[PDB]
RNA sequence: GGUCGGGUCGAGUCUGGGCUCCGUGAGGGGGGAGAAGUCGUAACAAGGUAGCCGUAGGGGAACCUACGGCUCGAUCACCUCC
RNA sequence: GCCGCUAUUAUUGGGCCUAAAGCGUCCGUAGCCGGGCCCGUAAGUCCCUGGCGAAAUCCCACGGCUCAACCGUGGGGCUUGCU
RNA sequence: GGACGGCUCAGUAACACGUCGGUAACCUACCCUCGGGAGGGGGAUAACCCCGGGAAACUGGGGCUAAUCCCCCAUAGGCCUGAGGUACUGGAAGGUCCUCAGGCCGAAAGGGGCUCUGCCCGCCCGAGGAUGGGCCGGCGGCCGAUUAGGUAGUUGGUGGGGUAACGGCCCACCAAGCCGAAGAUCGGUACGGGCCAUGAGAGUGGGAGCCCGGAGAUGGACACUGAGACACGGGUCCAGGCCCUAC
């Protein structure tokens, strides 16, 4: 089984699309963060949301900055809203989308 | 259809103003139509960025036919089940998705003959 | 959203201060200077070297020491302090220090023109050599080193002490105080 | 109580709330809003050239007596028409109809009028390409 | 907008040349050629400026093209040409050569060298490719290719060294990457710094593998394994500084 | 290369519907200064009907009346807290 | 005209009974602020280190044009930083 | 070779810019290195000569000739597909390489000069590099709520086409997504930055001149050639204006 260059657990089924990188011949190049899932509804498409804190030279304050970032989802790891998924950057999959999940930790509950 | 620059919307719905005219290397060209000819097998030639060549085929006649190593060239017969759109099965267009009814039998296509100039298939086992 | 060459002398926030005004009279008389222009830039030339002591002593090492140094001996190289000196002798300093500093003052001293007026003509006339070159800037600030090099040119009259305003300041050899 | 937002994670409503008291700041509003610009007949600029129509008097506020001398100007960048006022002695003498002329601000404290002058916001500084400064001071005759 | 460059301001300049950037408006845009424009000079900026054979560029390429200049052995007659790092800039009829090497600053300077050091070079091998006839291409970070064959490919390594007898190309002593070895570092903030290697980290992305570095002194620093360079197994056996 | 067509990116040209923008401009509105003017005397002292808010109606005009409130109300007579 | 003056936009650092200014009063969503102890994580935060944030411009010294301005050598800083 | 340089800041609130990164999703003439090759034929036409036409701009016919001009053939090579081997690099192989199949495309100037039997400058192919770009992404930087819902290829997917290349870039068919009160959409203003001015600083303001990037060449639209242009001193049309004319 193949070793993708971050070392975190592979999916336990192996049957996906070709835009996976693990079963597929996708690619993941560059940069790499966990995040939220906040949609799940698209086909193979979910939404990861990350939570950075600015701050403000003036006010010498922070504020809170959401980004999106419409990843990928390969059937395999079939993330639903609330885990906290690994995801990375690739190609352009879509007009939105060059990202795509890798792994997962589940989130049944949330607050 | 020319222009495959940039699409005009955002994805939150919102216009795009075009800041720049459209360049030379981000055009298309019009489509190859690869259909069954009765015979002389016809295709042009593409310069193309770089001064690269691209053969365009545009009535195919034998499509290379492949079964887990052999190949053969089995004169193309016509078209069916093209996932594509099925005004291609109409007008009995190839594509690389396409099944084409062939000597030697069914194959599914595996090439783009828009591009390479050549059809390769795959007998299909029934 | 280029450099824009700026000015090297600060003028005053008001203009019409009759402190400043005096005082700033008095020097002009007592140094014969043309200029407030010429007596706000060696104000601007002490300010200078008094906010880069402050920084330096509200600062911290591996630079801001080397800074230190260098403030230090430029300074005695300048002939404003002794080698022995420190960050609170700057800010001790004055204006009346780099004026004396001046080329036109120092040859007011070293007897060699018996008023400041006339050290300023024989300057720009080309009558003094500083280390054999001839400087035609009463401004120049010289160096502690540079100082005992001062003399009339080898081509001004002059030098010729036959010369009579040669022998008129030499019939005032003084100096001290200018 | 303590003012608005304090807290270290507050910088939004805190840049928020600036912005909101910055449009009270009227000098903010102005600059921003170009209103200066979209009312001024002289369209942003410190000088302007015109045309005498007329020549007026004005009369000075309450305690002041004095006839203030002045001059409609039709303005060529726009065709509008301003009043100006001709400081000196003679300078309603040596500026005739029809003359061009070209117009200062006349000082004032927001760009306005000055002193006793009620409403008048410019001054005439040339007339026929002469300072009329000169003209009145005796030298630089007129041209026309 | 419409196409590449062919002009070089004074300013816009590589930070490695030694170039006063101010003088004059322009400066020569160097060809494409053995080694980078971060890690080069141009062949007239050498002749003129470093070595002052010239106050001119027509005496230069006047020069230049009488053939008095050799860069690893071989005539250049193109002013534009660029010399890089650890190369060897000879010149026969003054009986002089020189290494290309940089700086501590990070420019780029000549180190005076003798005959027999000057028929050599060091070369990073920086990648292998398997080209047709199963043979081995090394692509050497002078842009310089290497064919070697199936039985050494393994004696041949990316990160290794390997020292090349320059007018012919023949491969003298490959230098591997190991701890202990000798290294010169060429880039980054601890340049024209030398010392034995201790460690190495992977980092497991694209991002860059790291090695920790121990100079004659004692002390001991990082940097990129791409900036490190070998020059020896246990002494640099080059010259360097 | 023409001439017929059949497809395409296609500016533009006619037009009808909206939506604003600009240059003007009758005729009504109020606003700000000023000039002395005209009618009165509303307000400030209990300003000669205490004043003011809200709502409503009325009146040459300031204004008046009603209902509810306020003291940013004066005076003298009570009890109380001081 | 811009900055300053102006603590007349106030994070530093302004005010809201009578001077401009507390919603008529309450309830509550987001947001912001949040009691005490223990354990953990180590996201912010701090330290150290690698790679980058061009040159010019800025500061400093030293040198060359008579000094200077200017130019060069070198040290530092700057780029909101990102990693 | 003319696609650089040079000019300007209209437009643009955008991955345009800055910065970090990516391209295993791409092109690259000139240049460097390595490895190889240059075989066999053929043809035309300027210049020139005869005659001109037209107001000009421009342009015709016939004759003659060459090439590092053009064409052909084969050999190399290139691209596609299928099968399997696992030698290479990489963090990771739809990559490279080896063997085999079926096909399509398909080079070259052994030219020129010298001190000529050797040297110099050169032609083609492949592998890499370099140079210069294309494209993607994270972060970052105005105003307005007297602009609150916006979007309909719009968000995604399956399959394709097209492109140098990924991509709703486009198409066919499936679904109902995407953005938004942490302010979407719309409107307004504006080339972006490095920087500059000011000020004790915090900050406020500006972003013509130098560098970097971007865009544009009367407005609008479209193409040819070339490695590269949809081309400021090249082409075509519309609009608008002007000039010469034998109209
Ligand atoms: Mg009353
Ligand atoms: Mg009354
Ligand atoms: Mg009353
Ligand atoms: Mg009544
Ligand atoms: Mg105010
Ligand atoms: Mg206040
Ligand atoms: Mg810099
Ligand atoms: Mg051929
Ligand atoms: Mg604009
Ligand atoms: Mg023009």
């Amino acid at each position: 089984m193949r070793e993708i260059g971050l070392k975190v657990q592979p999916p336990a089924e192996k049957c996906d699309d070709p835009h996976c990188p693990w079963h597929g011949h996708l690619r993941i190049h560059g940069r790499y963060f966990e995040g939220i899932v906040v949609s799940d509804k698209g086909k193979k498409t979910v939404v990861v949301e990350r939570r950075h804190y600015h701050y403000l030279k003036k006010y010498e304050r922070y504020e809170l900055r959401r980004s999106k970032v419409h990843a990928h989802n390969p059937e395999c790891i079939d993330a639903k809203v609330g885990d906290r998924v690994l995801v990375a950057e690739t190609r352009p999959i879509s007009k939105t989308k060059s990202w795509v999940v890798v792994a997962v930790t589940k989130r049944a509950g949330e607050r | 259809a020319i222009w495959q620059g940039r699409s005009l919307k955002k994805p939150s719905g919102g216009r795009i103003i075009l800041a720049r005219k459209k360049r030379k290397r981000e055009l298309g060209r019009e489509p190859a139509f690869t259909r069954v000819g009765e015979e002389k097998e016809k295709k042009k030639i593409i310069r193309t960025y770089g001064g690269n060549r691209k053969v365009r085929l545009i009535e195919a006649i034998y499509a290379n036919v492949f079964e887990n190593g052999k190949g053969r060239k089995v004169k193309v017969l016509g078209v069916v089940e093209n996932p594509a759109n099925r005004q291609y099965v109409r007008r009995d267009i190839i594509t690389k998705g396409a099944i084409i009814e062939t000597e030697a039998g069914r194959a599914i296509v595996t090439s783009r003959p828009g591009q390479d100039g050549v059809v390769n298939a795959v007998l299909i086992k029934e | 959203d280029p450099k824009r060459q700026r000015k090297k002398y600060e003028t005053p926030s008001h203009p019409w201060i009759k402190e400043r005004l005096d005082r700033e009279r008095v020097i002009m008389r007592k140094y014969a200077l043309k200029n407030k222009k010429e007596l706000w830039r060696h104000e601007t030339q002490l300010k200078e070297f008094r906010r880069r002591a402050r920084r330096l002593l509200a600062a911290r090492g591996k630079q801001a020491e080397v800074e230190r140094v260098q403030l230090l001996q430029r300074l005695n190289r300048l002939g404003l302090l002794p080698a022995d000196a420190v960050l609170d002798d700057v800010l001790s300093l004055t204006v009346e220090d780099v004026l004396d500093r001046r080329l036109q003052t120092i040859v007011y001293k070293k007897g060699l023109a018996r008023t400041p007026r006339q050290a300023r003509q024989l300057i720009v006339h080309g009558h003094i050599e500083v280390n054999g070159q001839i400087i035609r800037s009463p401004g120049y600030l010289v160096l502690k080193a540079e100082e005992d090099t001062i003399t009339y040119s080898k081509t001004s009259p002059f030098a010729r002490e036959s010369h009579p305003e040669r022998m008129v300041i030499e019939q005032a050899k003084q100096g001290g105080e200018a | 109580g303590k003012k608005a937002p304090y807290g270290e994670f507050a910088g939004r409503k805190l840049k928020l709330k600036r912005k909101k008291f910055r449009w009270s700041d009227i000098r903010y509003k102005r600059r921003v809003l170009r209103l200066k610009e979209k009312s001024d007949p002289l369209e942003g600029a410190p000088q302007a050239k015109g045309i005498v129509l007329e020549k007026i008097a004005v009369e000075a506020k309450q305690p002041n007596s004095a006839m203030r001398k002045a001059v409609r100007v039709q303005l060529i960048k726009n065709g509008k028409v301003v009043t100006a006022f001709t400081p000196g002695d003679g300078a309603i003498n040596h500026i005739d109809e029809h003359d061009e002329v070209i117009i200062e601000g006349i000082g004032g404290p927001k760009g306005g009028s000055m002193g006793d002058i009620p409403g008048i916001r410019y001054k005439v500084v040339k007339v026929n390409r002469v300072s009329l400064k000169e003209l009145v001071k005796g030298r630089k005759e007129k041209p026309r | 907008r419409k196409g590449a460059k062919r002009h070089l301001k004074r300013l816009a300049a590589p930070d490695q040349w030694y170039i006063s950037r101010k003088r004059y408006k322009w400066a020569v845009r160097p060809r494409p050629g053995p080694h980078s424009m971060k890690t080069s000079i141009p062949l007239l900026y050498i002749v003129r400026d470093y070595l002052g054979y010239a106050k001119t560029a027509r005496e230069a390429r006047k020069i230049l093209n009488e053939g008095r200049i050799l860069v690893d052995g071989r005539v250049r007659r193109d002013y534009k040409f660029p010399v890089g790092i650890m190369d060897v800039v000879s010149i026969p009829e003054t009986g002089e050569h020189y290494r290309v090497l940089p700086n501590r600053i990070g420019k780029l300077v000549l180190h005076p060298i003798s005959e027999k050091e000057a028929n050599i070079k060091p070369l990073r091998i920086s990648n292998k490719r398997m080209v047709k006839g199963a043979k081995v291409q090394l692509n050497l970070h002078d842009g310089s290719n290497h064919l070697v064959t199936v039985d050494d490919k393994d004696n041949y390594r990316t990160a290794y060294t390997v020292l090349m007898k320059v007018p012919d190309r023949e491969v003298i002593e490959i230098l591997p990457f190991d701890v202990g070895a000798y290294v010169f570092v060429t880039r980054g903030k601890n340049v024209a710094r030398k010392g034995k290697i201790v460690e190495v980290r992977r980092f497991p992305m694209g991002w860059p593998d790291v090695v920790t570095i121990e100079d004659e002194n004692g002390e001991l620093f990082d940097t990129l394994k791409e900036y490190a360079f070998v020059v020896g197994k246990e002494k640099p056996e080059i010259s360097l500084p």
